C-alpha cells in the first residue's frame, strides 16, 4: 500500500513484477465483501468526487467499464415468482439498499422507501449477491422467446476462393454443429454470393440441396417460403452434406466482383421474421450494387495525421437489423484495402463484432489459419443471448452522458443488443449532475434482459457500490490507472472520428499533463501519486498502439480494426494488447504456483517493454492476450534449443513455428506448464509462435517495446521529459 | 386466413406455448393476453370473437385455453379443427405438468408441432361475440 | 377428268387452287367472285422423291433468280436454258457441263415439278428444346406431366440442346449438370425482362442449354424430382401463376443465346396466368374467368392488356425464328385466347385438355415426336417461303401460320389480304401437314414458283421447290373454261379462311352471303324470278351446302363455346390441309346396321335411326351413337350370348374404324360413346340437320333469280 508520492524521473522501474490488481474501494469491510467483482464492473475513480467542480479539478475522466455477460464460475439464479424493484426508478433490490422498518427498504439509487412484499429479509439471495440472475415474468417480453437462428453468409468470389478460408470455416461448423447453443428449436441457414446472391434450400425429400440464385441486385427477395432457414435437429444430415459440398462448388470461379450490400439485404430479409445471428465472411472491397465502396491508397510512414465511413449504407442497414433483433458479426479476411471503416458499421450498430485476418491464405499464412480456427471455435461454442436490452442505472446526482461499445442507444438510454455475447466489453462516461452532498455512498446497476439459447427470458444484474469523497487527494488516492486508460482509449477513438487522429493523440497527452499538473498545484522532478505512477507509461503505450501510432507503416484497415477492438473488448484484453506482459523463459524454476496439486507452474517476473531488458543469451515470451510470441536470442543456450525447442542449433529452428513441441524433458514441462497457465486465464485460446527469431522478418515483437524510441516516436524517458516540461510550464 | 396461435393456463393466463411470423402482431397480441386474463371457470369452453377484419377462435380443455387469430374470412370450421389437433397433442405430452409450472412459455419447444400443424391448414391444397365486448 | 387433275396435282405438288383456269382479261380478273387462291402444303409427303444434293441452279437475272424448273425452255446444244419467268437466258453452271438429252437434270422432268434440294456447306446447328413448366397443379397432373416430359427426352437427338425453366410464383431457369447441388436462377414473376437484361443477369451450348447426350441423365432425375410450387394457396384463391413472365424469360433466353436457328419453346400450363404481365384473371375464386358473354359486355378487364403482352412475345420469337408450343390442361379455362398468337404466328402447336393425366394428352404429346423412315422428327424449323409469279400475277397475301418478311417487289399487290405486302414469309415451325392459304390477283399458262428454305430435323438446310402452271382462259370461251376449273372444296375452305381471319380480327356472314349469291348468279342456271329454275352444275352444287355448315359452325358462332375453345378450333383450322378442313366444317357421318355394311350418310336428323349405329368424325371428336333400339339390345345384353356373334360385329364395327383414324390425327380427337337419351348425344344433335338446309336453300334461290 502507500499514500506516497513518486518521482517518475528517478524510479524508471515502476512496473511491478507481479500482475496488477484492481483498486479496492475505500469502503467499510462488510460492504466491500459484497461488492461486484471488478472483472465484471469497475470505475475509473473508486472514490467518486462529491462535486463536478472537484471532478474537473482532478482532470481525470469519470466512467464505468463493464463485461456484463462474462462467463461466470458460479451464478445465483433467483426464480422469484415476483421480482423486487423500486417503485420509483425500477432499480432491482440489491445488497446495498438500506433496510429499516425490516418490512420497508430504502433505494440506494433514488432514495425512495419501498414496501418489502410478503414474499430475516436481508438474508435473501437478492441482498447477498451483487451479481445475480432473475427469471423474467411474462411482462418482460414483447413476444414469445425467439428460437436460436444462425445464418452464415459467405463471399465466394475469385479472391475468396483463392484464400481457401471456406474450407476451414465449413470444417469448423461440421465439428461444432452439436455445440451451437440452442435446444430443438435451433434454426440454421446459408447464403453465398459474388455478383449474385445464392440461397440454399434443404429438403429431405430431395436428393441434394438446391442453390436458388437471385441475380436482381437492385431488388432482392426470398425465393422460397420454407427450407432456407431449416431446423438443425431435424435436418442435421442435410446440413452436414452441404458443409461438405460448399468448399468445392466455386473452385474454378471467375467472379471478381462482390455484391456485399445486396447479399446483406437479402440475409436481412431472410432473418427479419425471427431475428438471430448473421455471420458474414468477406475477403475484399465490395464493388457491385448498393453499398459499393471506392478503392483507397494505403498511407506510408511519411504521411502525417491527415478514419470515417465513406457511406452510411451499412450503418442504416445495421439499424434495420437491430430493430428486427438481428446482430451482424463481420469476419474480414482481406489481403487488400476493403474499407473496413465503412463495413465495420454493420457490426457496431447491431451489437455484433468484427474479426480481422489480414492476408489470410490457406497455404501462405499458416498463422492466420490457426487464429481463425481457434477464434471460430470460441465463436461457435460460447454462450449466447438473443433479443436483449441493457440499462445502466446510477444514484441520483450522477448521470451517464456517453456510451461506448457495440449496440444501438434508443430513447431514455436503452442499450439495444440484438445478440449479447460473453466476450464483449462496454464503457460509460458520467458526470456529477447534482452535488452529492447528501449521500456518502453511490451505486451503479446494470440490468441485462435477454432470451437464453434455451428460450428462457432472463435478467442478469450487477451492482457496484462506491464511497463519495470531497478532497482532491482522495480522488487521486482511489484512481484506477487501467480503467482510466481504457475509458481514454474509447474517448480517443470517438475523437478520431469526430475531429482527427491528431486531435485524438493530443487529448491523450493532455489528459496526462493536465492531471499531473493539477496534482502538482496541490502538493523539481515529475511527481505523481502512487495510484498514477503508471499513467504516463500506459498512455504512451496507447499512443504507440496500432489504433493511434503515427510514423509507422500500418495500413488503413489495421488501424480501424484496432479501434474496433478498443471499443468492443473488455478492459483486461485492451491492457494485454496495449501493454503486453514480457517474461524471460529460458531459465524458469520453482518460485511458482506449485500448488495446483500435481503441477508446479513457474511464475517468472514481468519485465518492462524495452529491448534493454532482452538478451541475446536467452528466450523471451510476450503475452499480448490474443497471441503469445516467443523470441529466441541468437546466442541462446544449447540446453534451451535441444531440451525445449527440440533443435540442435539456432540455424535449424523452423521458420514459421506454430507452437512448441512436447519433449520428454523437465525443461519442456516447465515452459509448457507456464504457457498452459497463461491460456487458462482466458476463453480465447491464444496461439503461440516462436517464429520470432532474430531474422524471420516477423519480429513485430519489437513494435511492442513501447518504452524504446523510434524514428517517429518518443521513448518512455523522452515522453516523461516532455510531460515535465509541460507540467511546470 | 393467416396466423397467430397461443396456448395458456386459464387460471392466471400464464403463457405456455405460441407461434408467430410476420415477414400488427403488437395490437392483437395484447387483445389475446386480455382474453386470457378475463377467461375463468365460468367462461364458455368454445367461442368465437369478432374483431373487425379479424376473428378470434378458442377452446378450453383441462384449464388450458387454445386461442387463434386469423382473417374473418378464414373458415371457422377449420380453426376449431386446428385447435383440436393441438389440444390432443399438448394434453397428451404435457397435460399433466401444466398445473405445476410457473415460468412463462415453459413449453416453448411445443413451437415445432404448432407450425407443422399450422401449415396443414393454411393451404387449400360454440358462440359468437364482438371481442370488443368481452374485453 | 377435272377431278383426276385436281387430285394428281395435290398429290404431286401439295397444292389446290380455287380456280385451275385463270382470267386472261382485266374485265374478268376484277369480276372474280371467289379470288384465285391456293391452299399450299410446302412439306407434303409423297412416293419417296430422290433428294437432290445439288446447287439448285438459279436464274442469272438479279431481280428474278427463279429456280431452274420443268417450265424452262432448254437447249442442250447451246448449253443454255431460258427462264420461263423473265425470259432471261442462262448459261449452264460447270457441274452441268456434261448433261445430255438422254440424261438430263431431274428438275426438268415434269414429274419432279416440286422437288427438294439439300444444301451442304456449313456445319449444321443442333436443334434446341426448352421446356417451360407450370408447377401450380394437382399432384396427379404434375406427376403425369413429369412422366410425359421424361419420355419425350428419350426421343430427342443426341446432339439436340435442352433447357428447363419451371415456374409458379417465381420463375426458375435451371442450370443443368451443375454437380453435387442443382442450381437455378429465380426471378420475380411480377416484372418482365428484356433479353439484354436477362443476358446480363445470367452471364455450341450454354450452361442453360446442353447436348442431350451429356445432360439427359441429370435432366431425367431433375424432371423426376420436380414438385408443386412451394407457396401455399389460401382459401378461395387461385395460386399465383406467372405464365407471362415465364414465357418472356424463355423467349429472352433463346434470343440472347441462339437467335436465328431452329428452336422449340414448349410451355405446359395447368391454369390461367394470375399475376401479369400477361395476367388473364385475378386470384379470387369467387370471380370466374371471362366468357365470350363477359367479353361482349365489357366485363373482362384483363383480355386486351394480356393479349398485347403475348402478341409482343409472339413477334419477338417469330422474328428470332423460334417456335412456341402451348400444352394447356386444366378443368377451367387457361387463357388460350390471350396467348393464341404465340403458337399461331410461329408454327407452334396448341394442345388443350382437361388434365395431363389422361390418355388423350399423353398420346397427343408423344405424337409430337413421331419419326420417319430414318429415325428423324417430322418437323422443320425456320422456314422461309418465297413466291415468284409471272409478270401478270400478283400476291395479295397469305393466311396461316406465318409472319411477313415485308420484302417488296413487283409481285406484291396493293390489295392485301391476311399477312400481305410481301412475297416472302417466315414459318418458324412447320410439318408435312402445315398448310398456308395464298391469295393471288391477275393484273397460255401462268406460272407460280414456291420456294421453301428450312432447317431439317437432321440439321441439314433444305430447299423445297414447287413450280406449277395453269392455263390462261381462252378469250372465245372465258367464263366457260373458268367455270369448269372451279374447285368448290378448295374454294369453300379458302373463303372460310378469309371469313374466320376477319372475325378473329374484327358482319362476316353478310360478306359470305353476298359472295354466295354472286357465285350463284354468275355460274348458276335460271330464269329470272323463278326460284324453282335455279340449278348448279356438278362443279358448283356442293358449294351452297359447305357454306351452310360454315356459317353455323363453331368457327363463326362463338357463343356456346368458351373463348379458349374457340381459339383452339380456329388455330387448327388455319393450318390444316383440304381433306381435314372439310371434315371440320362438315362432319362426315357413317351408319352401321345389320342391313348392309358401313355407309356414309347425310348429316341430318333423318339419318338418326333407332336400329342403327352412327359414327361421327368431327376433326376434333370421333363420336359413336347407339340408337334407342340398339341401345336396348345393348342394355339387354344380347352382345355376350354366343347366339348373337352378329350383334358383336355390329357393336364393335364403329369402335374398330374409330381406332385407325383415332391415331393418325395429330391432336388426338376426344372419343365419345353415347346413345339415344345420353347427355353426350347433344354433340351429334347440334352438328346434324337461317334454319335447316332446305330453308337455307330456298332463300338462296329466291335471291339468286332476282336482282343482281
Ligand atoms: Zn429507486
Ligand atoms: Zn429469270
Amino acid at each position: 500500500e502507500g499514500l506516497r508520492v513518486v518521482n517518475l524521473l528517478q524510479e524508471r522501474n515502476m512496473l511491478p513484477s507481479t500482475p496488477l490488481k484492481p483498486p479496492v474501494p475505500n469502503l467499510h469491510e462488510d460492504i466491500q465483501k459484497l461488492n461486484c467483482n471488478p472483472e465484471l464492473f469497475r470505475c475509473t475513480l473508486t472514490s467518486i468526487p462529491q462535486t463536478q467542480a472537484l471532478l474537473n479539478k482532478a482532470k481525470l475522466p469519470l466512467g464505468l467499464l463493464l463485461h456484463p455477460f462474462k462467463d461466470l464460475v458460479q451464478l445465483p439464479v433467483v426464480t422469484s415468482s415476483t421480482i423486487v424493484r423500486c417503485r420509483s426508478c425500477r432499480t432491482y433490490i440489491n445488497p446495498f439498499v438500506s433496510f429499516l422498518d425490516q418490512r420497508r427498504w430504502k433505494c440506494n439509487l433514488c432514495y425512495r422507501v419501498n414496501d418489502v412484499p410478503e414474499e430475516e429479509p436481508h438474508r435473501r439471495p437478492e441482498v447477498q449477491n451483487a451479481t445475480i440472475e432473475f427469471m423474467a415474468p411474462s411482462e418482460y417480453m414483447l413476444r414469445p422467446p425467439q428460437p436460436p437462428v444462425y445464418l452464415f453468409v459467405f463471399d465466394v468470389s475469385h479472391n475468396a476462393v483463392e484464400t481457401g478460408y471456406l474450407n476451414s470455416v465449413c470444417q469448423s461448423l461440421l465439428d461444432n454443429l452439436d455445440l451451437l447453443p440452442g435446444n430443438t428449436r435451433t434454426k440454421i441457414g446459408f447464403i453465398t454470393f459474388d455478383s449474385t446472391i445464392h440461397f440454399y434450400g434443404l429438403q429431405e425429400s430431395l436428393s441434394q440441396p438446391q442453390m436458388l440464385i437471385v441475380s436482381d441486385i437492385e431488388d432482392v427477395f426470398i425465393p422460397m417460403p420454407e427450407n432456407l432457414l431449416v431446423n438443425l435437429n431435424e435436418s442435421k444430415e442435410l446440413v452436414q452434406d452441404l458443409l461438405k459440398t460448399l468448399p468445392q462448388m466455386f473452385t474454378k470461379t471467375l467472379e471478381t466482383q462482390s455484391a456485399l450490400g445486396p447479399a446483406l439485404q437479402a440475409a436481412f430479409k431472410l432473418m427479419s421474421p425471427t431475428g438471430g445471428r448473421m455471420s458474414v465472411f468477406q475477403t475484399q472491397l465490395p464493388t457491385l450494387g448498393v453499398g459499393a465502396l471506392k478503392p483507397r491508397e494505403e498511407p506510408n510512414h511519411r504521411s502525417s495525421a491527415k478514419m470515417t465511413p465513406s457511406t452510411d449504407f451499412y450503418k442504416k442497414l445495421a439499424l434495420d437489423c437491430s430493430g428486427q433483433q438481428v446482430a451482424v458479426d463481420l469476419f474480414l479476411l482481406s489481403g487488400q484495402y476493403s474499407d473496413l471503416a465503412s463495413l465495420g458499421c454493420i457490426s457496431r450498430y447491431s451489437a455484433g463484432s468484427v474479426y480481422y485476418y489480414p492476408s489470410y491464405h490457406h497455404q501462405h499464412n499458416p498463422v492466420q489459419v490457426q487464429k481463425l480456427q481457434k477464434e471460430l471455435q470460441r465463436y461457435l461454442t460460447r454462450k449466447i443471448g438473443f433479443e436483449a436490452v441493457m440499462r445502466i442505472r446510477c444514484t441520483k446526482g450522477l448521470s451517464i452522458h456517453t456510451f461506448h461499445g457495440n449496440f444501438f442507444v434508443r430513447s431514455t438510454d436503452l442499450l439495444s443488443l440484438p445478440n449479447v455475447n460473453p466476450d464483449a466489453g462496454y464503457a460509460v462516461q458520467m458526470s456529477v449532475e447534482e452535488s452529492l452532498t447528501d449521500t456518502q455512498l453511490v451505486s451503479f446497476q446494470s440490468a441485462l434482459l435477454y432470451t437464453s439459447s434455451k428460450g428462457e427470458r432472463r435478467i442478469r444484474v450487477h451492482t457496484l457500490c462506491l464511497p463519495v469523497v470531497s478532497t482532491l487527494n482522495d480522488v487521486f488516492l482511489g484512481a484506477d490507472v487501467q480503467a482510466i486508460s481504457g475509458l481514454l482509449a474509447n474517448m480517443a477513438v470517438d475523437r478520431s472520428m469526430t475531429a482527427s487522429l491528431s486531435d485524438a493523440r493530443d487529448a491523450l497527452v493532455n489528459a496526462v499533463i493536465d492531471s499531473l499538473s493539477a496534482y502538482r498545484s496541490s502538493v523539481p522532478g515529475l511527481m505523481v501519486p502512487f495510484s498514477l505512477r503508471l499513467f504516463p507509461l500506459f498512455v504512451l503505450a496507447l499512443l504507440k498502439q496500432k489504433s493511434f501510432q503515427t510514423g509507422t507503416n500500418a495500413r488503413l484497415d489495421e488501424r480501424i480494426f484496432a479501434m474496433c477492438q478498443v471499443k468492443n473488448q473488455p478492459l483486461v484484453y485492451l491492457m494485454l494488447t496495449t501493454h503486453p506482459s514480457l517474461y524471460r523463459v529460458d531459465n524458469l524454476s520453482d518460485e511458482g504456483a506449485l500448488n495446483i496439486s500435481d503441477r508446479t507452474i513457474p511464475q517468472p517476473p514481468i519485465l518492462q517493454l524495452s529491448v534493454e531488458k532482452l538478451s541475446r543469451d536467452g528466450a523471451f515470451l510476450m503475452d499480448a492476450g490474443s497471441v503469445l510470441m516467443l523470441w529466441v536470442g541468437k546466442n541462446c543456450t544449447q540446453n534451451f534449443l535441444s531440451q525445449v525447442l527440440g533443435v540442435q542449433n539456432y540455424a535449424s529452428i523452423p521458420q514459421p513455428m506454430t507452437d512448441l513441441p512436447e519433449l520428454d524433458t523437465p525443461e519442456s514441462a516447465r515452459i509448457i506448464a507456464f504457457i498452459s497457465w497463461l491460456r487458462e486465464q482466458r476463453p480465447f485460446f491464444p496461439i503461440l509462435y516462436v517464429i520470432r527469431d532474430e531474422s524471420p522478418m516477423k519480429a513485430n515483437f519489437l513494435q511492442n517495446m513501447i518504452e524504446d524510441r523510434t524514428e517517429s516516436a518518443l521513448s518512455y524517458y523522452e515522453f516523461l521529459l516532455h510531460i515535465q516540461q509541460q507540467v511546470n510550464k | 386466413m393467416v396466423l397467430l396461435t397461443m396456448i395458456a393456463r386459464v387460471a392466471d393466463g400464464l403463457p405456455l406455448a405460441a407461434s408467430m411470423q410476420e415477414d400488427d402482431l403488437q395490437q392483437y397480441q395484447s387483445q389475446a393476453k386480455q382474453l386470457f386474463r378475463k377467461l375463468n371457470e365460468q367462461s364458455p369452453t368454445r367461442c368465437t370473437l369478432e374483431a373487425g377484419a379479424m376473428t378470434f377462435h378458442y377452446i378450453i380443455e383441462q384449464g388450458v385455453c387454445y386461442l387463434v387469430l386469423c382473417e374473418a374470412a378464414f373458415p371457422k370450421k377449420l380453426a376449431f379443427a386446428y385447435l383440436e389437433d393441438l389440444h390432443s397433442e399438448f394434453d397428451e405430452q404435457h397435460g399433466k405438468k401444466v398445473p405445476t409450472v410457473s415460468r412463462p412459455y415453459s413449453f416453448i419447444e411445443f413451437d415445432t408441432f404448432i407450425q407443422k400443424t399450422k401449415k396443414l391448414y393454411i393451404d387449400s391444397r360454440i358462440m359468437v361475440a364482438n371481442i370488443e365486448e368481452v374485453l | 377428268t377435272y377431278l383426276e387433275f385436281i387430285q394428281q396435282n395435290e398429290e404431286r405438288d401439295g397444292v389446290r387452287f380455287s380456280w385451275n383456269v385463270w382470267p386472261s382479261s382485266r374485265l374478268e380478273a376484277t369480276r372474280m367472285v371467289v379470288p384465285v387462291a391456293a391452299l399450299f402444303t410446302p412439306l407434303k409427303e409423297r412416293p419417296d422423291l430422290p433428294p437432290i444434293q445439288y446447287e439448285p441452279v438459279l436464274c442469272s437475272r438479279t431481280t428474278c433468280r427463279a429456280v431452274l424448273n420443268p417450265l424452262c425452255q432448254v437447249d442442250y446444244r447451246a448449253k443454255l436454258w431460258a427462264c420461263n419467268f423473265c425470259y432471261q437466258r442462262n448459261q449452264f453452271p460447270p457441274s452441268y457441263a456434261g448433261i445430255s438429252e438422254l440424261n438430263q437434270p431431274a428438275e426438268l422432268l415434269p414429274q419432279f415439278s416440286s422437288i427438294e434440294y439439300v444444301v451442304l456447306r456449313g456445319p449444321q446447328m443442333p436443334l434446341i428444346f426448352l421446356y417451360v413448366v407450370d408447377t401450380c397443379m394437382e399432384d396427379e397432373d404434375l406427376q403425369a406431366l413429369k412422366e410425359s416430359m421424361q419420355m419425350s427426352l428419350s426421343l430427342l437427338p443426341p446432339t439436340a440442346l435442352v433447357g428447363l425453366i419451371t415456374f409458379g410464383r417465381m420463375v426458375q431457369v435451371h442450370e443443368l449438370g451443375c454437380e453435387g447441388i442443382s442450381k437455378s436462377y429465380v426471378f420475380r414473376g411480377t416484372k418482365d425482362l428484356s433479353a439484354k437484361q436477362l443476358q446480363e443477369m445470367l452471364g455450341p451450348s450454354n450452361r442453360f442449354l446442353q447436348p442431350v447426350q451429356k445432360i439427359d441423365m441429370n435432366l431425367t432425375d431433375l424432371l423426376g424430382e420436380l414438385q408443386r410450387d412451394p407457396w401455399p394457396v389460401p382459401q378461395g384463391k387461385r395460386p399465383l401463376r406467372s405464365s407471362g413472365v415465364a414465357l418472356s424469360i424463355a423467349v429472352g433466353l433463346l434470343e440472347c443465346t441462339f437467335p436465328n436457328t431452329g428452336a422449340r419453346i414448349m410451355m405446359f400450363i395447368g391454369g390461367p396466368a394470375t399475376q401479369g404481365p400477361g395476367m388473364v384473371v385475378g386470384d379470387e375464386l369467387k370471380t370466374p374467368i371471362r366468357s365470350w358473354h363477359d367479353i361482349d359486355k365489357d366485363n373482362a378487364k384483363y383480355v386486351k392488356k394480356g393479349t398485347k403482352h403475348f402478341e409482343a412475345l409472339a413477334n419477338r420469337a417469330a422474328t428470332t425464328g423460334h417456335v412456341i408450343d402451348i400444352y394447356a390442361c386444366a378443368l377451367d379455362q387457361t387463357g388460350l385466347l390471350e396467348m393464341k398468337c404465340c403458337p399461331n404466328l410461329t408454327g407452334g402447336y396448341m394442345v388443350m385438355g382437361d388434365s395431363f393425366n389422361t390418355s388423350l394428352f399423353k398420346q397427343t404429346f408423344q405424337r409430337v415426336f413421331t419419326k420417319d423412315m430414318h429415325g428423324q422428327f417430322k418437323m422443320g424449323f425456320g422456314g422461309t417461303l418465297e413466291i415468284k409469279t409471272s409478270r401478270e400475277i400478283k400476291i395479295s397475301g397469305a393466311i396461316g401460320p406465318c409472319v411477313s418478311l415485308n420484302s417488296k417487289g413487283p409481285c406484291v399487290s396493293e390489295n392485301e389480304i391476311g399477312t400481305g405486302g410481301t412475297c416472302q414469309w417466315k414459318i418458324c415451325g412447320l410439318s408435312p401437314t402445315t398448310t398456308l392459304a395464298i391469295y393471288f390477283e391477275v393484273v397460255g399458262r401462268g406460272a407460280i414458283q414456291f420456294v421453301t428454305q428450312y432447317q431439317h430435323s437432321s440439321g441439314q438446310r433444305r430447299i423445297r421447290v414447287t413450280t406449277i402452271a395453269r392455263n390462261w382462259a381462252d378469250a372465245q370461251t372465258q367464263i366457260q373454261n373458268i367455270a369448269a376449273s372451279f374447285d368448290q372444296e378448295a374454294a369453300a375452305i379458302l373463303m372460310a379462311r378469309l371469313a374466320i381471319y376477319r372475325a378473329e380480327t374484327e358482319d362476316v356472314l353478310r360478306w359470305l352471303d353476298r359472295q354466295l349469291i354472286r357465285l350463284c348468279q354468275k355460274f348458276g342456271e335460271y330464269h329470272k324470278d323463278d326460284p324453282s329454275s335455279f340449278r348448279f352444275s356438278e362443279t358448283f352444287s356442293l358449294y351452297p351446302q359447305f357454306m351452310f355448315h360454315l356459317r353455323r359452325s363453331s368457327f363463326l358462332q362463338v357463343f356456346n363455346n368458351s373463348p379458349d375453345e374457340s381459339s383452339y378450333y380456329r388455330h387448327h383450322f388455319m393450318r390444316q390441309d383440304l381433306t381435314q378442313s372439310l371434315i371440320m366444317i362438315q362432319p362426315i357421318l357413317y351408319a352401321y346396321s345389320f342391313s348392309g355394311p358401313p355407309e356414309p350418310v347425310l348429316l341430318d336428323s333423318s339419318s338418326i335411326l333407332a336400329d342403327r349405329i352412327l359414327l361421327m368424325d368431327t376433326f376434333f371428336q370421333i363420336l359413336i351413337y347407339h340408337g334407342e333400339t340398339i341401345a336396348q339390345w345393348r342394355k339387354s345384353g344380347y352382345q355376350d350370348m354366343p347366339e348373337y356373334e352378329n350383334f358383336r360385329h355390329l357393336l364393335q364395327a364403329p369402335v374398330d374404324d374409330a381406332q385407325e383414324i383415332l391415331h393418325s390425327r395429330f391432336p388426338m380427337p376426344r372419343y365419345i360413346d353415347t346413345e339415344h337419351g345420353g347427355s353426350q348425344a347433344r354433340f351429334l344433335l347440334s352438328k346434324v340437320n337461317d334454319v335447316s338446309l332446305q330453308v337455307f336453300m330456298d332463300h338462296l334461290k329466291k335471291l339468286a333469280v332476282s336482282s343482281a
